[PDB]
Order: structure tokens, then C-alpha cells, then sequence
């Protein structure tokens, strides 16, 4: 489905009741330096269940407009997300600050957080994993992971890492039973390795289901980001039989260079290689919408247009893109702009404007 | 008086239209103008703001 609109009431600088959107398949949130854009990112995180400690406050009550300086506009605030899906009624997900704590609602029915999370998960929105979010600095974080840190990441996203301790403990038992081996000792060792092969097979299958998807997609992504047919990208386990035990190697052929580990790249070339891995990882478990918070801050004028055009292309079919963007060479590829501006008041007030770019021709 | 964003963007390309839209946000921040938009994706009308007293024609 689709994130159609966000409705806000008295949340941080968004005083009063405001409609944000409707969103198009590719929408950029832009505006001059101010609390407004990051507050809107926080509203999205908040309606998707983010914890208080991750919303730049110490108390939930301080998310109410004016509460940080002792002048709250109200004793309630809310953020609501309207989720649309072709062939179905709209679904509304809301989080309300009532009496200082969260009230969760689905279609105005009060629910507990467990059910809210479950109903979002059925849509492909994983609020604990935050699969919908590319946080500021995510590109540089991926760029810096060594082969073993890549394997760690694959174990997390594939949930194969949830079987690690059982794997280690079943392997320890198998080693002991094998060390012992009259016939009953043979019988205990056989069952020991069988129970170990079970968890080994299961950890492999969970890892492989994720890794092979990411590994299959990364080449085309790297070609698309590079806008070059000759670029090539390769993921490969150092230990093919048990990939979770060793590193995941990542070699690229940059559009003019030779086959080399991504490590041996630098500058915008390494950034585009890290972007390809980031987007390939998100092509497993992909949320219906993708919120990219200032991803273009990591780009320079040699690849900003390439990444913007990649998101433009992907947004027509594979996912909805919502990008908070500071750079015109990125956000002018969007279908519509949500422009955030400040209003004077006792506290900073943010309001928005909507603008359709599809009405105008390109360069 | 008043200035229509959609009229200013008539005959512009995407980058030009986006920059005029963005200029409305900056000029509102600087209090040179006030902004109204009746409904999502409608025209956006600028009027004189408290911190600029010339003509709106010259501001664009």
C-alpha cells in the first residue's frame, strides 16, 4: 500500500491541526534551516511507534506543542497516518498523547502497542526493525563495515542471529559426545550431531534466504546507481558452507576500474558502492514506503543526480519514496514537494505547503 | 496586493519552479511575505509581510 497522508495536532512545532500531504509516489520534504523538517521526521517515527528516548525528549508530554517551555497548547497531541491500498478501505494508524502516555488507535479503535505493531507488520512496516527508515548517516555507516560486520548485519536482518546461541550450545554438546566415542556412546554422538545439523541447517537457511536475495539484487542496483552498464558488484561469503561463521566479502568493478574489494574504493565511488549495498539490503524485507532522512547530505555533485534518478525510477513501481532533502539536484526529481516554513509565535511554529512538480518540463 | 506562485511558475521548468517555491519558504521565514494555501496542491498566494515594505513585484 501507500502512505497517503499524515495528520498532526499540536505535535512539537506543528501547532494546531495540520494535514501533511497527500504524498505522491516520490515526495520530498524541504525547507530552510529550522526545527520543522526534523520535527516532521520525528512525527513519522512517533506514529510508527518510536520510543520516547529516541524522540529527543525525556517525557512524552514534552512532545505537545509548547510543553518544553511550560506553555503547552493543549493536554493532548497526536499524529495519525492514513495508509491506502488499492482495492481496500483506507486504514488510519494514530498515536495520541493522553494523560502523558501513549494511546494507540487503528481506525479510531483503541488498541495496545502489541496489536498496533502486529497490524503494521502485516503491511510490511516493521516498527522495531525500522525497515522503512534510512537514518541520516546510514550510508557512511554501511561504507565502514568490514566483512565480519557485514555478516553481523545479515544475521540481524535475516533473524539467523537469533539461532546463534542455540547453534553454539548444540555444537558444544556435539563435540563432547563425539569426544567420548559402548554402542550407546555411538548412539549419543549420532543424535548429538543430528540435533546440531538441524540448527545448522536452520541457521543456514535463514541466513541464505536473506543473503542470496541481497546478493542477487546488488549488481543491477549498482549498475542503476552508476548509470553504467559496465559497473559490477559482488557479494560473497568467505565461508560458503557456513556464511554466518566468517565475513561477507564485497567486491566491485567501478565503471573504469578493476575487480577490487569495496574497501579499496574512495570518495564518491565508495559512497555509490555503499549506497548499492544499503539499497540491496533494503530490497529484502522492503517496506511499502521508504523514508530517506537527508541521504543526499552524503552525496556530491558527481553522483547526486544519479542517486536521485535511481530513487525516481524505483518510486514508479517498487516502493514509495519520502525523502527529507536539502539539495535541489536531489529533490527536483520528486513528483511533489512538501515545503516546511516557520511562523512567528511564543514557540516556533511549523506549517507546510504542497507543490506539484510534475506540471513542469525537465531541463 | 498579492503574487500567485502558480503564475510565477507558468512557463518555468522543474528546477525553476522548485526554486520559486523554495523562495516562498525562505521569504516567509524572513517575514518579507505572508503565505496562504487554500487546500493541498492549490495555488499559493504571497502577500506583504511585516519585515519588508517595498513592492512584491520587486521581490520576485
Amino acid at each position: 500500500g501507500f502512505l497517503k497522508l499524515i495528520e498532526i495536532e499540536n505535535f512539537k512545532s506543528y501547532k494546531g491541526r495540520q494535514i501533511i500531504g497527500p504524498f505522491q509516489r516520490f515526495t520530498a520534504i524541504i525547507g530552510p534551516n529550522g526545527s520543522g523538517k526534523s520535527n516532521l521526521m520525528d512525527a513519522i517515527s512517533f506514529v510508527l511507534g518510536e520510543k520516547t528516548s529516541n524522540l529527543r525528549v525525556k517525557t512524552l508530554r514534552d512532545l505537545i506543542h509548547g510543553a518544553p517551555v511550560g506553555k503547552p497548547a493543549a493536554n493532548r497531541a497526536f499524529v495519525s497516518m492514513v495508509y491506502s491500498e488499492e482495492g481496500a478501505e483506507d486504514r488510519t494508524f494514530a498515536r495520541v498523547i493522553v494523560g502523558g502516555s501513549s494511546e494507540y488507535k487503528i481506525n479510531n479503535k483503541v488498541v495496545q502497542l502489541h496489536e498496533y505493531s502486529e497490524e503494521l507488520e502485516k503491511l510490511g512496516i516493521l516498527i522495531k526493525a525500522r525497515n522503512f527508515l534510512v537514518f541520516q548517516g546510514a550510508v557512511e555507516s554501511i561504507a565502514m563495515k568490514n566483512p565480519k560486520e557485514r555478516t553481523a548485519l545479515f544475521e540481524e536482518i535475516s533473524r539467523s542471529g537469533e539461532l546463534a546461541q542455540e547453534y553454539d550450545k548444540r555444537k558444544k554438546e556435539m563435540v563432547k559426545a563425539e569426544e567420548d566415542t559402548f554402542e550407546a556412546a555411538r548412539k549419543r554422538a549420532k543424535k548429538a550431531k543430528q540435533a546440531f545439523e538441524q540448527i545448522k541447517k536452520e541457521r543456514f537457511d535463514r541466513f541464505n534466504a536473506c543473503f542470496e536475495s541481497v546478493a542477487t539484487n546488488i549488481d543491477e542496483i549498482y549498475k542503476a546507481l552508476s548509470r553504467n552498464s559496465s559497473a559490477q558488484a559482488f557479494l560473497g561469503p568467505e565461508n560458503p558452507e557456513e556464511p554466518y561463521l566468517d565475513g561477507i566479502n564485497y567486491n566491485c568493478v567501478a565503471p573504469g576500474k578493476r575487480f577490487r574489494p569495496m574497501d579499496n574504493l574512495s570518495g564518491g565511488e565508495k559512497t555509490v558502492a555503499a549506497l548499492a549495498l544499503l539499497f540491496a539490503i533494503h530490497s529484502y524485507k522492503p517496506a511499502p514506503f521508504f523514508v530517506l532522512d537527508q541521504i543526499d547530505a552524503a552525496l556530491d555533485n558527481t553522483n547526486i543526480g544519479k542517486v536521485a534518478n535511481y530513487i525516481k525510477e524505483q518510486s514508479t513501481c517498487n516502493f514509495q519514496a519520502i525523502v527529507i532533502s536539502l539539495k535541489e539536484e536531489f529533490y527536483t526529481k520528486a513528483e511533489s514537494l512538501i515545503g516546511v516554513y516557520p511562523e512567528q509565535g511564543d514557540c516556533v511554529i511549523s506549517k507546510v505547503l504542497t507543490f506539484d512538480l510534475t506540471k513542469y518540463p525537465d531541463a | 496586493e498579492s503574487i500567485s506562485l502558480l503564475e510565477l511558475c507558468r512557463n518555468t521548468n522543474r528546477k525553476q519552479a522548485a526554486a520559486k517555491f523554495y523562495s516562498f519558504l525562505v521569504l516567509k521565514k524572513q517575514q518579507a511575505i505572508e503565505l496562504t494555501q487554500e487546500e493541498p496542491y492549490s495555488d499559493i498566494i504571497a502577500t506583504p509581510g511585516p519585515r519588508f515594505h517595498g513592492s512584491l513585484e520587486v521581490l520576485f
